[PDB]
């Protein structure tokens, strides 16, 4: 659903999703 | 060791989520967090630019503002996973502004370097309270 | 803004509890925690001999580190209440060590200035580990 | 027993406690 990166390393609040 | 980590001396960096989660609810300024890692070049790199971008400068001033080498326990803050640099908006009523991603579909809260555009309509964004 | 804040320039602090909790796990050093204010001088007052005893700026580095002025969401932490200052340890096997205390029944963690010789005591007993 | 009121007050861990006994 969109272009994507590479460039990444990899390792009480509401939410909101797209 | 300062709070700011390169990403902004001149900036008011919190030290703590807990903080900074207390100071975004009682200010009522949107808070924005930024994950990175000293090894990383990605991080490395969106850090020159972040730092030197006199416009994100300027508008950090709105946010109340926290960088992370380590991963907080709300998961809400890795909605796809653990990833730096990961760049998450929360707004002053403590909701995580999941909805506010950057260019990518495979990690939704990185940016490159050449995404300092998007950055800016982000933390615009953020600043459009829920 | 240091991470340090007063309590030992030349230590080596942690940023976050999280990450505080990861560094004793692995190093398997002990955790000490320093909760302060700046408005609070009592706080002051513990900085300022905490500084500059020799014996505890030495034994410290045998630690890993951490300063908050905002308390952590972990209730352990707080046994007997939220007060400054205060001074909690905790084993590297992420244990709250809620039996090392000092020298007041009412505030069982905290510290006036003249307790520094319990304080170095209570540091010896969080190094003999769990 | 002394008390103190050289505080200010504020507005994945296990605990270990002392041991036991008997009340007074
Ligand atoms: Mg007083």
């Amino acid at each position: 659903d969109g272009p994507t990166t590479d460039e990444v390393t990899l390792q009480s609040t509401a939410v909101r999703y797209p | 060791q300062t709070l700011s980590r390169g990403w902004g001396d001149q900036l008011i960096w919190t030290q703590t989520y807990e903080e900074a989660l207390y100071k975004s609810k009682t200010s009522n300024k949107p808070l924005m967090i930024i994950h990175h890692l000293d090894e990383c070049p990605h991080s490395q790199a969106l850090k020159k630019v972040f730092a030197e971008n006199k416009e994100i400068q300027k508008l950090a001033e709105q946010f109340v503002l926290l960088n992370l080498v380590y991963e907080t326990t709300d998961k809400h803050l890795s909605p796809d996973g653990q990833y730096v640099p990961r760049i998450m908006f929360v707004d002053p009523s403590l909701t995580v502004r999941a909805d506010i991603t950057g260019r990518y579909s495979n990690r939704l809260y990185a940016y490159e370097p050449a995404d300092t555009a998007l950055l800016l309509d982000n933390m615009k964004k953020a600043l459009k309270l829920l």
